């Protein structure tokens, strides 16, 4: 419960089935490390039955939106529930209703 | 290449 490392959205270096385990409902979330990209982000959220994958850090180590930015990847999961507001990224409107829980990987 | 991609938040180019 503390910052990247303990957030209670943010469960860590997840995997393909533990990560969409996680969506039971259309509309949790949950960021997690890439593990086949190391040193990168990613958002697992369902918006309707369709999962959806986005790297919070774009190819140059730069978060953003369709004309946003985030100066931190926790401002960026804080930005879109401050508004119900989806993160785009190249066709799919992530959108965020209720956050996981895990506040114990990253480390 | 490809891959599976993901994505990003954003972009775009190309």
């Amino acid at each position: 419960a503390e910052q990247l490392r303990g957030e209670p959205w943010f469960h860590g270096k997840l995997s393909r089935r533990e990560a969409e385990a996680l969506l039971q409902l259309n509309g949790d979330f949950l960021v997690r490390e890439s593990t086949t990209t190391p040193g990168q982000y990613v958002l697992t959220g369902s918006q309707s039955g369709q999962p959806k994958h986005l790297l919070l850090v774009d190819p140059e180590g730069v978060v953003r939106t369709k004309d946003h930015r985030f100066e931190s990847v926790s401002h960026l999961i804080s930005y879109h529930m401050d508004n119900h507001l989806p993160i785009i990224s190249a066709g799919s409107e992530l959108c965020l209703q209720q956050p996981v829980e895990r506040k114990l990987l990253e480390h | 290449g490809h891959d599976g991609l993901y994505q990003g938040l954003s972009t775009a180019t190309k």
